[PDB]
């Protein structure tokens, strides 16, 4: 009569609603196969989706690198943070919020870049094989291969 | 019902022999998981960006644009891009190809809804196929120097991981 | 009438070869007793996390991201030095993903309440690399195939990096007997 | 020949202290009446065909490289990294600190990986009808009508016989010292 | 196994034993590794 | 510190009492050998009694003039573990058992024979409930919203005014 964990509130007495909707085939690249309003899929599907990820892929350049960049006299740019950008006509607050607010790098201490990793906040990759070989290693590396072959030799 | 490339393969469901370098060469199925539109824009998009990559490393190895040189120094290939990154060169060149990558995207499920052929950007201001066999003709060329450019690039660029010297050096130095 | 994997018991009943993975393998009686639905959208879970879990266990030591706060091979070391926040983070994230992928019905009375959902369907496809209908079967036996080899081997990495005090790769290139 | 019932088939036991199963059709070339543990009865008999054929053959490279590796027939420049002796295990050993069976394993790798496993997948499943150890490969164009047997036969048998011979060639040199010839 | 011996198994009393001891052996285990908690640690 | 308390990690009184501890359990020490069982044990229990002195120590528990940790439950946060996260687990597991508690008897009431099903429990319906309980609060609320928890006054019985 009720099997247990089948999932079905009626076999265990509890509250159902009636109201079960079906399940379209429709999908989003970036949302979820489900009941949607009319219009939903066609105005909010993988195009619509795709197109604004791109959109703030493109958008998230110029904010990664985000800063006063001001001309020195032999060519050369300094880049200083909009924290120090003053506006004159906020009373007491002179400094105000910025687009660096929104997004803080360097307050967090990461070097952002337009491709989200930086040159000093690089992706680590290190070998782990330590520059031995998988069998017949003589010196600082002895694998497992290296293990079975002195156990069976002894 | 046979791949003609591997014939003792079967022949690839997805694959029809439409698509120009279409020879039935799908034997690990890729083709029955991801969209052939899909995978025909990727492989055009590689292709095009690998032909590109392989002149550059030539030309970048017989000449460079005036002042280049005292910005880089003696650096060729990969090792200027770090450089160039500190620069404001690979900036603007990422810029303005995620402007075009925007479009592109656009283009791309364009194409996954069927509405344009994978690659197609009607880009031909010099008219250069006028017949539709001369299409065909260039179709099938650039398929297949797209192809073999990916393979050639490859090459250069771990041929420079191997000893620094760049693709036409090399030739001339072992 | 016997189970194919365990040709001296009995065939399971519920166990008819319809499902992904179907070898006739229940010898505790679990099919007979609990619902052969939440069995299987459990074991997906299980199996799913556990190719993460394992992919990781490899993947962490040979790759990090910047800082010293990831900076450990070893993955039950970088489960404390990992910043507390961030993993804080990543519990409520999943919580509302587990909340959200099951549409407010997440319990063993109300979970499959609708007659259209389907054990492990929670309708994922971002990519919609389902589209092919004699894929299917077999999709979803190489799923169920590597999810169950994960959880052994994600079981395994785990305990074997307790006993060693050793990353796994590092553990089979410097490997020390007990 | 394919001589049916008296080099191949039914009927045919070339041991006859251990009787023919019934479980073998006799359409697999070298079907010889040899299963004494009755693995025909279970196993899938393509698979465990193609296997018997890629052992063969992957046998049959290994005792003509071996010998010709043992006696001191060598490829140009191939001694200096390789090492001047004729001991095959110290040519396995020192190949692969060079690199030269990291790049054999790499790419005999890529083909199994590549045509290898579709080819046993779609020969179990059934949808080319796809013979055992068939890869349509006849360069030079030997069997086209003598495909039958007298290629087929003779190919499980040379390969069997190779691996009997690698198998013995190899604990010789182990336990002796010194390689064959 | 036997049904009716399960139906036992499933009484009041045995389900009660067996549950009670399994929460004592919880809270045994939790102060055998965690002793002395006199408080949450914030 | 909160009400005249100091904390434990600095009280003389606290020192005096872990002191009298490990004192009362060396006097029993000396009278065994090195290496025998008892030995051990009295040296573990030692090590125990110093590890949770300075646990209790570093813990900023506050501790009176009799030199034992005294608690702070007035709702104050640099004191909420104390006794309001104890609270919110104890509620948390309480509520659990109360919700698949109600639940089961609701399931009960639907059977054929329904106080065969309290004295002989469906095991596998009952732990699909004990599994059911980690979301009560919300369970229970939408209950309580739907009017699935609270019945109406008409429908109890009441004995005569
Ligand atoms: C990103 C690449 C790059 C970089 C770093 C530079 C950098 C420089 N160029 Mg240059 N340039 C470039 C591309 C580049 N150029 C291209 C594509 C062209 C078009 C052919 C030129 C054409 C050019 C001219 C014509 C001159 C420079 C000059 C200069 C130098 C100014 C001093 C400076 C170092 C000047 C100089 O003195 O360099 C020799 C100069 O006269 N550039
Ligand atoms: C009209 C759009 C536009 C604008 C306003 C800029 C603006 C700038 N670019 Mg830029 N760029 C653009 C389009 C544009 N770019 C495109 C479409 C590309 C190719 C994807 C690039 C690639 C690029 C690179 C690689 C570099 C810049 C740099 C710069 C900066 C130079 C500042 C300076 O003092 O140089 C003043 C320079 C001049 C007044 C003379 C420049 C004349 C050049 C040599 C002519 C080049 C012709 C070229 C071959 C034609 C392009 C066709 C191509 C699409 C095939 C400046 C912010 C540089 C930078 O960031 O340095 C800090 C840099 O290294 N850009
Ligand atoms: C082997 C080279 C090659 C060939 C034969 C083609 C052929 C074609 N491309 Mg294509 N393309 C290529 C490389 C090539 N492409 C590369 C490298 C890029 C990236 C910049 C593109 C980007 C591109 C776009 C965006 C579009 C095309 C289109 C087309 C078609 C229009 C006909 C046409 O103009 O072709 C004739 C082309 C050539 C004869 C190539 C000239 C080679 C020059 C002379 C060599 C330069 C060498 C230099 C050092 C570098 C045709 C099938 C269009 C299309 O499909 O719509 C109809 C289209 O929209 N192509
Ligand atoms: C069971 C999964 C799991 C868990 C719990 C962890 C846990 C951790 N990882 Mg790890 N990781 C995993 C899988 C996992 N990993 C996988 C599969 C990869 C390969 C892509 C990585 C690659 C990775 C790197 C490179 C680093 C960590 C690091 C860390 C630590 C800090 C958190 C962080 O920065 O994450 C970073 C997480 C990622 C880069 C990828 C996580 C993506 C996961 C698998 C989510 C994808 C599924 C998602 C739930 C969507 C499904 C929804 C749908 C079902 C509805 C932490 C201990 C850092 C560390 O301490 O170094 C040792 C670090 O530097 N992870
Ligand atoms: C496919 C197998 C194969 C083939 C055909 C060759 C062929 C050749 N090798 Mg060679 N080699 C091989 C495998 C092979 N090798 C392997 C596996 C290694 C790894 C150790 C080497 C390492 C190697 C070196 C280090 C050198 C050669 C050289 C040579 C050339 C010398 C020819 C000559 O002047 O006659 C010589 C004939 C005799 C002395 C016999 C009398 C010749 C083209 C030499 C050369 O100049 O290459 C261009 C050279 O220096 N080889
Ligand atoms: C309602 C009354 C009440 C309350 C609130 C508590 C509360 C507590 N008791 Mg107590 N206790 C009680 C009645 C009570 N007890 C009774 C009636 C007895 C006699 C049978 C005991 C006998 C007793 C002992 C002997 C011990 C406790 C312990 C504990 C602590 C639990 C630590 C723990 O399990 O970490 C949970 C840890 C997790 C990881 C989860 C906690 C402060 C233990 C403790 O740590 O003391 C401070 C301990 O050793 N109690
Ligand atoms: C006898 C009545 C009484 C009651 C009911 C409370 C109740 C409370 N006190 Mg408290 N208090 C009392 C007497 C009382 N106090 C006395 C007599 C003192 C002096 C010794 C204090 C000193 C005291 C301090 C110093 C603080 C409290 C705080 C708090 C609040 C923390 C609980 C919480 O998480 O809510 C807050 C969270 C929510 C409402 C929602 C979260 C979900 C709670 C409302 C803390 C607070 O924040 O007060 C506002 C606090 O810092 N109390
Ligand atoms: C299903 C379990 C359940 C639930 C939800 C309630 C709910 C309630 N009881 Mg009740 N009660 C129960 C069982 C339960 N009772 C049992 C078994 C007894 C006999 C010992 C009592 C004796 C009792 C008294 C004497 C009083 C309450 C009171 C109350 C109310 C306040 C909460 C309270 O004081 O809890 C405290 C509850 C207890 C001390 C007894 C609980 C005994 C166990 C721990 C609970 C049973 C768990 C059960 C085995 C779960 C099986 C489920 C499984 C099969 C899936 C509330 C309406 C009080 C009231 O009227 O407040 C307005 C009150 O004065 N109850
Ligand atoms: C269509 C469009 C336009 C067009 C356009 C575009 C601009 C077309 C121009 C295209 C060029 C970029 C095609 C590039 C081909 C590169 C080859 C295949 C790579 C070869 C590598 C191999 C041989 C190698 C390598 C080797 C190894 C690996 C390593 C080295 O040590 C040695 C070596 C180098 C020998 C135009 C303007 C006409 C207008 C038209 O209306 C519309
Ligand atoms: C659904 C699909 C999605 C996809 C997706 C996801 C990302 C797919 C990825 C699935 C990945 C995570 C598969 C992971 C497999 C790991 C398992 C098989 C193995 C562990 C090995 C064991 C045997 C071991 C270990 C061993 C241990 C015990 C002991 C050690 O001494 C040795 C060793 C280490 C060898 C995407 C996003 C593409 C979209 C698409 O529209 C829909």
């Amino acid at each position: 009569a009720a099997v247990g964990f089948s999932g079905v509130p009626s076999q265990f007495g509890r509250p159902e609603s009636g109201v079960y909707p079906a399940e379209p085939s429709e999908q989003t690249f970036l949302g979820m196969r489900g009941p949607r309003a009319p219009g939903h899929r066609e105005n909010f599907g993988g195009k619509h989706t795709a197109t604004m990820l791109a959109i703030a892929a493109l958008l998230w350049q110029p904010v990664s690198e985000a800063g006063m960049y001001r001309m020195q006299g032999d060519g050369s740019l300094t880049k200083t943070s909009f924290n120090e950008f003053e506006v004159p006509g906020f009373g007491n607050a002179k400094k105000v919020p910025t687009i660096e607010s929104l997004f803080p790098f360097s307050s967090k201490g990461f070097d952002a870049s337009p491709v989200l990793f930086g040159k000093n906040s690089m992706i680590v990759v290190e070998d782990p094989r330590d520059g031995c070989g998988a069998y017949a290693n003589s010196g600082s590396c002895h694998t497992f291969l290296d293990e079975i072959g002195d156990a069976l030799k002894a | 019902a046979m791949s003609d490339s591997v014939p003792f393969l079967k022949q690839p469901e997805a694959l029809d022999g439409s698509m120009a370098g279409d020879v039935g060469f799908d034997p690990l199925g890729f083709s029955s998981i991801g969209d052939i539109n899909f995978l025909r824009e990727a492989e055009l998009k590689h292709g095009r960006i690998a032909m590109l990559a392989a002149a550059g490393s030539i030309a970048q190895d017989i000449f460079t644009f005036p002042g280049v040189s005292k910005v880089v120094g003696t650096a060729k290939m990969t090792g200027v891009h770090d450089i160039l990154v500190k620069q404001g060169a690979m900036g603007q060149l990422l810029l303005w190809l995620s402007f075009l990558e925007v479009f592109g995207t656009i283009a791309l499920l364009e194409t996954l809804d069927g509405k344009r052929a994978p690659g197609d950007f009607k880009f031909d201001p010099l008219n250069f196929s006028k017949n539709p066999e001369t299409f065909k003709r260039y179709q099938l060329a650039e398929i297949k120097n797209g192809r073999l450019a990916m393979m050639g690039v490859g090459g250069m660029v771990h041929g420079y991981f191997i000893t620094g010297k760049g693709p036409l050096e090399l030739l001339g130095n072992f | 009438a016997k189970s194919k994997a365990v040709p001296f018991l009995s065939q399971p009943e519920a166990l008819d070869g319809s499902m992904a993975g179907d070898v006739g393998f229940d010898p505790f009686g679990f099919s007979s007793n609990f619902d052969l639905k939440w069995l299987r959208e459990a074991e997906l879970k299980h199996g799913r996390i556990c190719m993460l879990a394992a992919t990781g266990c490899l993947v962490q030591e040979v790759v990090h991201l910047p800082g010293e706060a990831f900076s450990q091979k070893m993955a039950l070391n970088a489960w404390a030095a990992a910043p507390r926040g961030g993993m804080i983070s990543i519990l409520v994230a999943i919580g509302l993903i587990e909340l959200i992928s099951n549409r407010f019905a997440l319990t063993a009375t109300d979970m499959f309440a609708n007659p259209n959902r389907v054990p492990g369907d929670l309708g994922f496809d971002p990519l919609s690399l389902g589209g092919n209908g004699a894929n299917r079967a077999r999709m979803e036996l190489a799923e169920i195939t590597h999810g169950r080899a994960a959880m052994m081997g994600f079981s395994g990495m785990v305990h074997q990096m307790l006993v060693s005090k050793q990353a796994p790769i590092e553990q089979l290139m410097h490997f020390k007997a007990v | 020949l394919y001589k049916d019932g008296k080099m191949q088939g039914k009927g045919v036991n070339i041991i006859p202290v251990f009787a023919r199963p019934d479980s073998l059709d006799g359409t697999i070339p070298g079907d010889q009446g040899f299963d004494p543990f009755g693995f025909s009865s279970w196993v899938n008999m393509k698979f465990v065909s193609e296997a018997e054929i890629k052992h063969g053959r992957l046998a049959m490279l290994a005792f003509a490289g071996i010998m010709v590796e043992s006696i001191g027939i060598s490829f140009p420049g191939a001694t200096s990294i390789l090492g001047d002796s004729k001991d095959i295990f110290e040519i396995h050993n020192k190949a692969v600190e060079s690199g030269a069976m990291g790049q054999i394993l790499l790419w005999v790798g890529f083909i199994e990986a590549c045509v290898g496993v579709p080819a046993m997948n779609e020969m179990l499943s059934g949808e080319t009808s796809r013979m055992p150890g068939d890869f349509g490969f006849d360069p030079l164009g030997l069997g086209k009508g003598d495909k039958l047997a007298r290629k087929q036969l003779v190919e499980v048998t040379n390969g069997r016989l190779a691996m009997l011979a690698v198998s013995g060639i190899v604990h010789h040199t182990i336990i002796t010292g010194k390689g064959p010839l | 196994m036997d049904s009716n011996f399960l139906k036992y198994l499933s009484t009041a009393p045995v389900l009660f034993t067996v549950w009670l001891s399994f929460t004592a052996s919880f809270i045994i285990e939790a102060n055998r590794f965690f002793p002395d908690m006199l408080y949450f640690p914030m | 510190d909160v009400a005249g308390l100091t904390p434990c990690g600095e009280s003389k009184e606290f020192a005096r009492r872990l002191d009298g501890s490990v004192k009362k359990l060396q006097t029993r020490l000396k009278k065994y050998e090195a290496g025998t069982p008892p030995a051990l044990a009295l040296q573990k229990q030692i090590d125990k009694t110093k590890n949770r002195f300075d646990r209790y120590g570093k813990a900023g528990l506050l501790c009176g003039t009799d030199g034992l940790p005294h608690l702070i439950a007035d709702g104050r946060w640099s004191h909420s573990g104390e006794f309001v996260i104890p609270g919110l687990f104890f509620l948390y597991v309480a509520g659990w058992i109360g919700w698949v508690g109600r639940s089961y008897v609701l399931f009960a009431r639907t059977a054929d024979k329904p106080t065969e099903k309290e004295i002989i429990i469906d095991v596998p319906v009952a732990l699909s409930f004990v599994s059911t309980g980690f979301i009560w609060p919300f369970s229970a609320f939408k209950e309580f919203t739907s009017g699935n928890l609270i019945v109406p006054a008409d429908e109890i019985t009441v004995s005569p005014r």
